[PDB]
């Protein structure tokens, strides 16, 4: 798995590959790893597919019940709910989740929750087995307040390299753009990103 | 497996069952557990089938070389010790052997040596080896006398294997009988346990627990 | 403990049980009675893990004595054996199972028949003309298979039992210090004090 | 150590023309030691027959459990349980112990009293139903039984021909298994008569 | 995990089709040569199961039972997403110990659906899926011949061809092909033994015995009737 | 006893009317890391044989040197080294099979699965397999690793038995091989897009194709797939 | 850790007639749940009117057959082209197998042919070389499915004469080569139905005084 | 909190009457008429859809309910009590029968289960 | 094997060794002589792992007999015991060590003194007035510590030995089938045929 | 450890960090991992320090004896000697070596010999624990026929990132330049490369 989320001038974009493996067998080559827990709060999942799906479903439930009572939750609040589940059940979970959301007050925010259940607010985050190969590239090429087109290129190039080197990553590059304008899904095929 | 051999007035009786098993699966009912080393010497098969077969026909070759060189029949003591010294060299490697080397010579008379793959070599009058040994011992111990006739001794050995064949799940098939004399061994036939059990039950009145 | 034997003859059940109690290195006792009277015409012998054997036997005894008082009636050997089987079958899936094997020798006063039941620690019950637990059967069953008759007298049963014990004393590695022998018949339970 | 092969034994069931047959050996053992030659493994509740192989304490327990349950069934339903229904009851009962199962191989045989249709079924220790048209096998010589049944069996055998087929299937399978044998019983079941036959076989 | 089985699911124009082989095994031995692996959760929601056979059957019946009660409570026809959610949350809770690997397909007022679910509780969406020991053989056929906008006839053909690949090439699979077609606005049609390419040839010999061949010790009538009157 | 470090995945192959085809991708994996992207795993021996190798790459390079040395040795004092006494596919295989079984018998195996493809002197097709255990077998189609599970089922639909071989042209066979390589690229996480393919024909000889790519891939259907169950957006 | 052994499945069957012998085996070769080959010969003509099969781990099986064939060749060189009798071949194979007693050939070996009186002979070996002359022996995966059937249909076990009710056994009448082949085919057809590793094809080698003949039959391929 | 009413609210009066049951039957008497007739090849159950308001969509209120594919129910008395009894009757047909025997309960036994639930509300705390 | 005892009195050394040979489940023999005469006035008893015991004892016997012939002279008990110790000390660091414990009872004709040497399988040698191997010492040493005198007669030594065997037969769990008793003095070696 | 070798227009340059650890303790912070086996054939060592030092010493001996008999060895020959030792003794070695050399006929060449003892001729190679983090960066930024200054910058930037993310790498960046002009040693300190 190769996943990332990057804040930019107009908000935040989540990116992911589409490969899921059972050993060396690709069980699904067109997986959607970008999951919606609220209208403009999404997450990227890595680790146990069963665990991360279970966690995300519980979070979506919590934020739906939050919204009915207290109105739209902040991205920080969503990250906190994720953390509570990941931390308290650390012994029985294998989940690495990046939380990304758009407020109007706070704009684009990214939180990463690694294996131990800690929380880290960052300008951008990378995770999954493929992320190891792009720490150098991403650190050298990330800038704050990029445009939408620049951020799409940054993620496309980054995940292209992660896919190239990591056998556990591959397929299509999926992206979800979170801004004031709304929610936009993007997809990029092998013939496009392999020639970069 | 159940094998026995005992010394008596008329020489030695050797009696064995015929069953070989791999786990619960009965591989064979027609196994030969008496190894005809030569016309005068017999060995019994227990533990490893190959180990007993291989090394006891090898023993026959060593016995043949001895009598060619010394111009005299090999003693049971010397024949049994060739085998025990050989397996002792292999101790630890994983040989599996529990056998009775049986013979009848001028100088010794009827003689039986229990030989083991951990190096044991025991001279004795009655030996019983295998998964059904305890059952056969019971019949042997309560009916054995030195002054048994050849006929009665043969039956006792047959009856003792039958006892084991009935109770021990890994013994059965058929009974092979041998009588060892000074002039050589004599084969006394193959006896199916299925037919033998009913025959003995009726004639003897034993096994009242079993409906026939 | 070690050796427990049972034989059902014409008009009685005979139970033979070893006297030794061994704490690893030393033989602590050579006169132990491995049996409990459950009712006037029902006797149970037992062998297995230390402590659990006596604890189980006395627990069964207490329960059967309770039934006897409540109903003013003696349960049949079959009924007692079924109760005992259920308790062991219950025990085998417990947190810590009773590691106890038993023989139940009883005289059914209704049917005027002796009855011997063999039950292991799993709750495996069988009615037999003769039975044992552990390695005892391995040494004795070939003798019992040969000599046993359903019309044997009590004296003939004791003689066949002596032959079984003699074979045990010959071929068994352990010294079990002889056996206590008890007879269960229409008149109740009694101990043979010279064996 | 393996609970399903401590005691040994086998059960086989077959269908024929307007009839079913179920058979079993009579051995109970403690591994190598033969303990009993009268341990029957086939039971019946009304007109429904149940064979059970495996751990003997569980064989006894399950018989007592299904007698218990079919007796209550009859009192409430005011009719005898049918083979199809009983099969579902056996499956339900086994699966309730999913993570602490009875170590058994049950086999159901019978004729539906209303349709007259012959019925057989088999289960794993955990409740999975095998509803074969031809035959069901169970026990420590199940491989041997599969071999015998597959070659000996043909459909629509008359009751007295089915007896020979199932008997020969059992006998020869048991004689290739150390932990099976010591006697055998065969039930021939028709819509309103059942015949029970004890077979003569080798006692080793 | 119990090894065996080839099952597939294929989406088409106006619905979805699932298919399976009919071999169930215990180790290397074939227990049943005509097993039914296509299970009904509700009239128009069907699933096929690989792994532990009792678990796939049991988990299907339980969710099927609760789905029926839910349908009655809500006065609405059951949805595939409800079956999926109930299955996954049950399986997740048991942390893989219930060895059920299922392909769930069906039609409901929302449309036609095809999902897979794995014993630990993870689920997936797709247009074509395969599960079991013969899933690689089946997926090879699916990846070679699947296209968008398949017809009903093309989907049935593709599904059964994928099962055949499992039957012939996977030792855990064999015998026959079962198919169930779920089309929108129609009754689901269960096609038991849709293909039968493995009928045993006639034997060389009849093994019917002469009567009286078997030795008998005792005969007796068994009383199956209740205690009689008078 | 060792463990494979740098590895190669599937080798696939089949017979057709006039010869054999064999193919393998150009990847050398380092666990899950797709480390080396220009590894040739099909090694021709003369003009009549191609040996395809999967598994440990260091052991493949050792075997490659053994085959090179075999050609040198055969030419020594051999006036007919390029004619009647040239190396046959059957000679090359038997040699490798001997080595593989000997190495496993010393508890020091060459950690590979090998397929020897070629055409004999009399025009007969040669296709046989050998692995780290010294196990050998022949079949109208042969494949290693993943290929055994995914390629064989597809290739067997073209040649299902011996009698299908004369009915199969080189165009149909190559098409089937190329499709199988695409399927493996979809489904094997240790495969690459780049592969080599070799044809050994009794009429046109050895045709060795390098730098081939998996093409005509279906990915468009991925755009409609959303969530893992209930998600609509 | 490296495991030097594997299991290639397969099932073989040897039957000795009055003046003939057959050695049959399926042609399917497998590992785990995959088919390696639908036709990989397993029963071999080794010369001197002897046929052999070493079923189990095919690498060891091929190695043993190869070494025995070689032993036949050198027996001719060393002993003036003397024919290797079936009993002599059997003793020789024991030594080949026992030579690797502590790192065994993981196979179950069966040879067939005629003895020195022209009567049918079958010998059966365990992995480490214990052997015996037998009338009937199945080996490999489905051996447990086949042997009980053969006990019943070849040796007439548990079969008695009608009317006597267990008092008179069914007499052991000799079987023709056509009769034996029928029983072999039905044995493998039944084994194919109930064992996943058995199928594809059946190859039978028949030995008589005239030489070695082959027969092939299709088996179900699922 | 906690339900501290652990005692019976239906008790025998000096005359032997169970007041709350009699009063429940009085509520049934006030209810809209429903009937059932058994034929040789079927059974019919019927009632009046007494609509509380003409603005109400009386099709959304089901007085006749499917319990199993072969069993149906109708009532007279308190509608809300009937609705929850139908929910319990549907569930008990599965939990105490279909999940055990793999088939739907016979009419008399489902009736027996519904009867038991109604008996318990007459004795429980 | 099991129990081997030794006691050195005024003018002789007495060795007592059990007669049982047990192959796990069954007692195969009850008349086994666990001893070898190394020279006319030197006797060695032995116990340990099966096969190795007799193999070691006979190997020592052969070596001492060879020395006796070469030199026409009997080695002193001390010299024989030192040779035996070295062989066991060599063996303990071998590929497969001899698992054999021995007692060496000898009469030194030069010094006119009896001598008893206890050597275990490690090559641990001690000269003692009385000794044992295995668990034998645990049961017998308290009796020997109490009654032993250096000026005891052979008959008094045998009586003290009987008391030791009686205590073994009482408290030991295993049935060792009695003991063979041999005396080593100035006249050589002889067996007490009634014990 | 972070090591690499890069061919360029005028030859080849080897690069390395200077950190050697025993667990989390830095046993030597100024290690020289660039080792000379011949005048213009050098190598970068990773894995067991004892093993790689032993191998390099044996290779240096072999190439010294080669030179006395047959003249200057090729880089391929040096790589072959390394491979022979690594392959034949794979069971008892933990060594990952990059071989780099300059011929006049062949110019700059790079060979990498990973754990198993295989050989791979490459335009450039990266190895050591820190290399995982710069697969993306190096693949995106490497060009063939770079100048000396460009190649120094490429290695400096690459190893800077490897050091930044890998705890097992650090200290100074050492480099050795191999050209027709001769052998030049370079060193770059933390204050220089950390601000890149
Ligand atoms: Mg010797
Ligand atoms: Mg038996
Ligand atoms: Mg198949
Ligand atoms: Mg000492
Ligand atoms: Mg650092």
């Amino acid at each position: 798995t190769s996943i990332m989320a990057v804040t930019f001038k107009d908000g935040v974009i989540l990116g992911a590959d589409s490969r899921t493996t059972t050993g060396a067998y690709i069980a699904n080559r067109v997986t959607d790893k970008l999951t919606r827990v609220h209208d403009k709060i999404w997450c990227c999942r890595s680790g146990s597919a069963a665990d991360t799906q279970a966690i995300a479903d519980i979070v979506q439930y919590h934020l739906e019940l939050y919204t009915s009572q207290y109105g739209t939750p902040s991205t920080e609040t969503a990250a906190s709910v994720f953390k509570e589940l990941c931390y308290e059940n650390k012994d029985n979970l294998t989940a690495g989740i990046i939380v990304a959301g758009y407020d109007d007050k706070n704009k684009g925010e990214v939180y990463t929750i690694p294996l131990g259940g800690s929380v880290h607010k960052l300008p951008y985050a990378i995770a999954g087995s493929g992320s190891t190969f792009i720490y150098g590239y991403c650190d050298k090429n990330f800038r704050e307040n990029m445009s939408k087109e620049e951020t799409v290129d940054f993620i496309k190039h980054s995940l292209s390299q992660a896919i190239k080197w990591d056998g556990s990553s591959g397929g299509v590059i999926r992206m979800v753009v979170l801004t004031a304008a709304g929610v936009e899904r993007l997809i990029f095929y092998p013939d496009e990103y392999e020639q970069l | 497996t159940t094998t026995l051999a005992f010394r008596f007035q008329g020489g030695i009786i050797v009696a064995v069952d015929s069953r070989a098993t791999a786990g619960n699966w009965v591989a064979s009912q027609t196994v030969k557990k008496v190894i005809e080393i030569n016309p005068f010497l017999l060995g019994t098969m227990a533990g490893g089938a190959a180990d007993c077969q291989f090394w006891e026909t090898w023993l026959g070759s060593q016995c043949r070389l001895h009598e060619l060189r010394e111009k005299e029949r090999i003693s049971v003591a010397a024949a049994s010790k060739i085998l025990s010294n050989l397996v002792y060299q292999y101790k630890g490697a994983g040989l599996s052997m529990g056998t009775m080397i049986c013979g009848y010579t001028r100088k010794e008379g009827p003689t039986i040596y229990y030989v083991d793959s951990d190096g044991t070599r025991l001279k004795g009058d009655i030996f019983c080896v295998g998964s059904g040994q305890t059952f056969a011992y019971g019949v042997l111990d309560s009916n054995y006398k030195w002054d048994l006739s050849v006929e009665d001794a043969l039956y006792l050995g047959k009856r003792s294997i039958l006892a084991a064949a009935h109770r021990d799940a890994y013994s059965g098939g058929s009974v092979n009988l041998y009588h060892v004399t000074e002039d050589g061994w004599i084969y006394h036939g193959n006896h199916d346990v299925g037919e033998l059990f009913w025959k003995v039950k009726e004639e003897e009145g034993s096994f009242n627990n079993v409906i026939g | 403990m070690d050796i427990i034997l049972g034989i059902r003859v014409q008009d009685s059940v005979i139970l033979a049980s070893s006297k030794a109690v061994t704490r690893g290195i030393s033989v602590l006792k050579d006169s132990d009675d491995k049996t409990r009277q459950l009712s006037p015409h029902t006797l149970m012998s037992f062998a297995g893990e230390a402590g659990d054997t006596v604890q189980f036997a006395e627990y069964i005894q207490a329960n059967i004595q309770l039934y006897s008082i409540r109903e003013d009636y003696e349960l049949s050997p079959q009924a007692v054996s079924s109760f005992v089987r259920q308790e062991l079958a219950k025990s085998i899936r417990s947190r810590r199972p009773y590691q106890v094997n038993v023989l139940i020798g009883g005289y059914d006063k209704k049917k005027n028949k002796p009855e011997l039941y063999q039950i292991d620690y799993l709750g495996t019950k069988v009615e037999l003309p003769y039975g044992a637990h552990g390695y005892s059967g391995f040494y004795t069953f070939s003798l019992l298979d040969h000599h046993y008759r359903p019309d044997m007298t009590t004296e003939e049963g004791l003689d066949l039992l002596k032959l079984c014990v003699q074979e045990l004393e010959k071929r068994m590695p352990m010294d079990f210090k002889g056996v206590i022998v008890k007879i269960v018949d229409k008149d109740g339970i009694r101990q043979v004090d010279d064996f | 150590s393996d609970p399903s092969s401590i005691n040994g034994g086998i059960v086989v069931a077959m269908t024929g023309k307007d009839c079913v047959a179920i058979a079993c050996d009579l051995r109970l053992g403690s591994q190598s030691l033969g303990v009993s030659n009268k341990f029957e493994k086939i039971f019946h509740y009304g007109h429904v027959f149940l064979g059970i192989t495996g751990l003997a304490t569980d064989v006894t327990t399950l018989n007592e459990m299904f007698r218990y349950k079919t007796n209550l069934y009859k009192l409430k339903e005011e009719r005898a349980i049918e083979p199809e229904t009983f099969t579902q009851l056996v499956s339900s009962s086994l699966y309730e112990r999913r993570f602490g199962p009875y170590f058994v191989g049950p086999v159901v045989a019978g004729i539906n009293s209303k349709s007259g249709k012959p019925f057989i079924a088999g289960f794993d220790l955990i409740g999975c139903i095998d509803e074969a048209k031809d035959f069901i096998v169970s026990g420590t010589a199940s491989d041997q039984l599969f071999g015998m049944c597959e070659s000996l069996y043909e459909p629509n055998l008359e009751p007295e021909d089915l007896f020979e087929t199932i008997s020969q299937a059992l006998l020869n399978a048991a004689d290739r298994d150390a932990l099976s044998g010591w006697g055998a019983v065969v039930y021939i079941i028709k819509k309103d008569e059942v015949v029970k036959r004890y077979l003569k076989m080798r006692q080793d | 995990t119990s090894v065996g089985t080839t099952i597939v699911g294929v989406k088409f124009n106006n619905g979805v089709v699932i298919a399976a082989d009919t071999r169930s095994t215990q180790g290397p031995i074939v227990a049943d040569k005509n097993c039914a692996k296509l299970h009904r959760i509700s009239p128009k929601i069907w699933c096929a199961g690989a792994g532990t056979a009792a678990d796939t059957e049991a988990v299907t019946q339980l969710i099927g039972s609760n789905i029926e009660l839910h349908s009655l409570y809500t006065s609405r026809e059951p949805r595939v997403v409800s079956a999926l959610q109930m299955l996954k949350q049950h399986l997740f809770k048991y942390q893989g110990h219930i060895g059920a690997y299922l392909i769930v397909a069906g039609v409901d007022p929302t449309g036609s659906h095809l999902f897979s679910i794995h014993a630990h509780g993870s689920t997936d969406v797709g247009y074509y899926l395969s599960l079991g020991s013969g899933s690689l053989a089946a997926m090879a056929v699916l990846e070679s011949h699947w296209k968008q906008d398949l017809t009903k006839e093309e989907a049935i053909k593709l599904a059964s061809d994928a099962i055949q690949a499992g039957i012939w090439n996977d030792l855990g699979s064999g015998s026959n092909v079962d198919v169930c077609v779920m089309e929108i606005g129609k009754d689901a049609e269960y096609l038991r033994n849709y293909l039968t390419p493995n009928v045993r040839e006639e034997k060389q010999k009849s093994y019917k015995f002469p009567r009286g061949t078997t030795a008998v010790l005792k005969e007796s009538i068994v009383n199956i009737c209740d205690i009689q009157e008078e | 006893t060792q463990q494979p470090i740098v590895t190669g995945t599937s080798v696939i192959s089949m017979k057709y009317d006039n010869g054999v085809i064999i193919a393998a991708d150009n990847l050398g994996s380092y666990g899950s890391l797709l480390r080396f992207n220009g590894v040739e795993r099909l090694i021709p021996v003369g003009d009549n044989t191609v040996v395809g190798i999967s598994g440990d790459i260091s052991d493949m390079q050792h075997i490659e040197r053994l085959l090179k040395d075999l050609v040198t040795e055969n030419a020594y004092d051999n006036p007919l080294a390029d004619a009647e006494e040239a190396l046959e596919p059957s000679y090359i295989f038997e040699y490798l099979a001997t080595v593989m079984y000997q190495r496993r018998s010393k508890m020091n195996p060459l950690w590979n699965a090998i397929i020897v493809a070629g055409v004999q002197s009399n025009g007969d097709q040669f296709l046989r397999y050998v692995n780290l255990l010294g196990v050998t077998y022949s079949s109208p189609t042969l494949a290693t690793g993943f290929g055994a599970h995914m390629a064989n089922p597809l290739l067997r639909k073209v040649v299902d038995r011996e009698s299908d071989i004369p009915k199969t042209t080189v165009q149909v066979a190559e098409e089937a091989i190329v499709n199988a390589m695409r399927v493996l690229y979809y489904r094997d996480a240790r495969s690459s897009r780049n592969f080599s393919l070799a044809i050994i024909d009794k009429n046109t000889g050895l045709t060795f194709k390098k730098n081939l790519q998996v093409e005509n891939m279906k990915w468009d259907f991925a755009k409609d797939i959303k969530g893992y169950g209930t998600q609509k957006i | 850790q490296f495991n030097p052994y594997g299991d290639n499945g397969g099932t073989i069957l040897g039957i000795a007639g009055e003046d003939f012998a057959v050695l049959a085996g399926d042609t399917r070769n497998i590992t785990d749940y995959s088919i390696n080959s639908r036709y990989e010969p397993k029963v071999f003509d080794c010369g001197d009117n002897i046929v052999m099969s070493a079923n189990g781990f095919a690498a060891d099986g091929d190695a043993l057959v190869k070494r025995f064939k070689n032993s036949v060749k050198w027996y001719h060189f060393d002993h003036n082209d003397k024919k290797l009798s079936i009993n002599s071949a059997a003793r020789n194979i024991q030594h080949l197998l026992y030579g690797k007693r502590f790192f065994p050939y993981y196979v179950h070996t069966i040879i067939a042919g005629l003895d020195e009186d022209g009567k049918g002979a079958v010998y059966s070996f365990d992995p480490v070389g214990s052997y015996e002359r037998e009338q009937c022996r199945a080996g490999g995966a489905a051996a447990s499915l086949i042997m009980p059937f053969l006990d019943n249909q070849v040796n007439f076990k548990n079969q008695y004469e009608p009317g006597t009710n267990g008092k008179v056994k069914k007499p052991l009448k000799y079987l023709s080569v056509e009769e034996v082949i029928k029983l072999v085919r039905d044995s493998f057809t039944s084994a194919t139905e109930r064992h996943i590793q058995v199928g594809d094809g059946l190859e039978i080698l028949i030995v008589t005084k005239d030489g070695v003949r082959k027969e092939f039959y299709e088996l179900k391929r699922d | 909190m906690t339900d501290r009413y652990s005692f019976s609210l239906t008790t025998f009066s000096p005359s032997g009457k169970l007041g709350q049951i009699d009063y429940a039957l009085t509520a049934v008497k006030q209810g809209v008429t429903s009937l059932g007739i058994k034929a040789t090849n079927g059974v019919v159950i019927a009632t009046e859809k007494k609509s509380s308001s003409p603005l109400a969509m009386s099709e959304t209120l089901s007085k006749v309910s499917l319990l199993t594919p072969d069993i149906g129910a109708v009532y007279s008395g308190m509608g809300p009590d009937y609705r929850v009894l139908v929910d319990k009757s549907r569930k008990v047909a599965h939990t105490s029968y279909k999940r055990i025997y793999g088939e739907y309960p016979p009419t008399k036994l489902l009736v027996s289960e519904v009867a038991k639930i109604m008996q318990e509300a007459t004795q429980s705390g």
